[PDB]
Protein backbone atom coordinates (compact mmCIF):
# COMPACT_ATOMS: atom_id res chain seq x y z
CA UNK A 1 0.00 0.00 0.00
CA UNK A 2 2.36 2.45 1.07
CA UNK A 3 4.74 2.22 -2.29
CA UNK A 4 1.39 2.48 -4.47
CA UNK A 5 0.34 5.31 -2.52
CA UNK A 6 3.64 7.22 -3.28
CA UNK A 7 3.88 6.73 -6.71
CA UNK A 8 0.26 8.09 -7.11
CA UNK A 9 1.28 11.27 -4.63
CA UNK A 10 4.45 11.76 -6.15
CA UNK A 11 3.34 11.15 -9.93
CA UNK A 12 -0.03 11.20 -10.73
CA UNK A 13 -1.80 13.53 -7.51
CA UNK A 14 -0.25 16.64 -8.59
CA UNK A 15 -1.37 16.66 -12.34
CA UNK A 16 -5.15 15.13 -11.52
CA UNK A 17 -5.26 18.31 -9.41
CA UNK A 18 -3.85 20.68 -11.73
CA UNK A 19 -6.64 19.09 -14.95
CA UNK A 20 -8.96 21.34 -15.75
CA UNK A 21 -12.45 21.72 -13.78
CA UNK A 22 -10.80 19.21 -10.91
CA UNK A 23 -11.47 21.37 -7.65
CA UNK A 24 -9.84 18.95 -4.25
CA UNK A 25 -8.05 15.60 -4.95
CA UNK A 26 -8.18 13.52 -2.03
CA UNK A 27 -5.01 11.13 -2.06
CA UNK A 28 -6.43 7.48 -0.11
CA UNK A 29 -2.54 7.16 1.18
CA UNK A 30 0.68 9.12 1.72
CA UNK A 31 3.69 9.87 0.13
CA UNK A 32 7.12 8.50 0.91
CA UNK A 33 8.70 10.77 4.05
CA UNK A 34 12.03 9.38 5.73
CA UNK A 35 11.04 7.83 9.09
CA UNK A 36 13.49 7.94 11.35
CA UNK A 37 11.80 5.77 14.03
CA UNK A 38 13.69 5.70 17.31
CA UNK A 39 14.16 3.51 20.01
CA UNK A 40 14.11 5.11 23.30
CA UNK A 41 16.23 1.86 24.81
CA UNK A 42 18.92 2.77 22.37
CA UNK A 43 19.12 6.65 22.87
CA UNK A 44 19.07 5.63 26.46
CA UNK A 45 21.91 4.02 25.90
CA UNK A 46 23.63 6.52 24.14
CA UNK A 47 22.78 9.18 26.15
CA UNK A 48 20.51 11.01 23.27
CA UNK A 49 17.66 13.16 23.39
CA UNK A 50 15.36 12.79 19.74
CA UNK B 1 38.83 25.90 5.60
CA UNK B 2 41.20 23.49 4.58
CA UNK B 3 41.01 21.87 8.22
CA UNK B 4 37.63 20.39 7.36
CA UNK B 5 37.02 20.82 3.97
CA UNK B 6 38.30 19.55 0.78
CA UNK B 7 37.18 20.58 -2.88
CA UNK B 8 36.50 19.44 -6.58
CA UNK B 9 35.41 20.38 -9.98
CA UNK B 10 32.11 18.91 -11.04
CA UNK B 11 29.11 19.55 -13.49
CA UNK B 12 26.01 21.29 -12.99
CA UNK B 13 23.23 22.82 -14.85
CA UNK B 14 23.68 26.73 -14.87
CA UNK B 15 19.52 27.11 -15.20
CA UNK B 16 17.14 23.90 -14.67
CA UNK B 17 13.60 23.79 -16.17
CA UNK B 18 10.54 22.40 -15.31
CA UNK B 19 7.59 21.76 -16.97
CA UNK B 20 4.09 21.03 -15.20
CA UNK B 21 5.74 20.36 -11.93
CA UNK B 22 8.11 17.33 -13.63
CA UNK B 23 11.86 18.04 -14.85
CA UNK B 24 11.90 19.41 -18.16
CA UNK B 25 14.25 20.73 -21.03
CA UNK B 26 12.70 22.99 -23.86
CA UNK B 27 13.45 22.70 -27.87
CA UNK B 28 12.73 25.27 -30.17
CA UNK B 29 12.41 24.50 -34.14
CA UNK B 30 10.69 25.35 -37.07
CA UNK B 31 9.01 23.43 -40.15
CA UNK B 32 11.65 23.33 -43.31
CA UNK B 33 10.85 25.38 -46.08
CA UNK B 34 7.16 24.06 -47.43
CA UNK B 35 6.39 21.82 -45.06
CA UNK B 36 3.05 22.65 -43.14
CA UNK B 37 4.09 23.27 -38.68
CA UNK B 38 1.29 19.81 -38.35
CA UNK B 39 3.42 17.38 -40.15
CA UNK B 40 6.79 18.64 -38.63
CA UNK B 41 5.01 18.39 -35.44
CA UNK B 42 4.13 14.92 -36.30
CA UNK B 43 7.65 14.01 -37.14
CA UNK B 44 8.46 15.59 -34.07
CA UNK B 45 6.39 13.25 -32.10
CA UNK B 46 7.33 9.74 -34.03
CA UNK B 47 11.56 11.09 -32.88
CA UNK B 48 10.55 11.25 -29.35
CA UNK B 49 8.49 8.06 -29.49
CA UNK B 50 11.71 6.42 -30.12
Amino acid sequence: QEDISDYVAANMKDAISRTSGVGDVQLFGSQYAMRIWMNPNELNKFQLTP
Amino acid sequence: FSAFSSSRWEYGSPRLERYNGLPSMEILGQAAPGKSTGEAMELMEQLASK
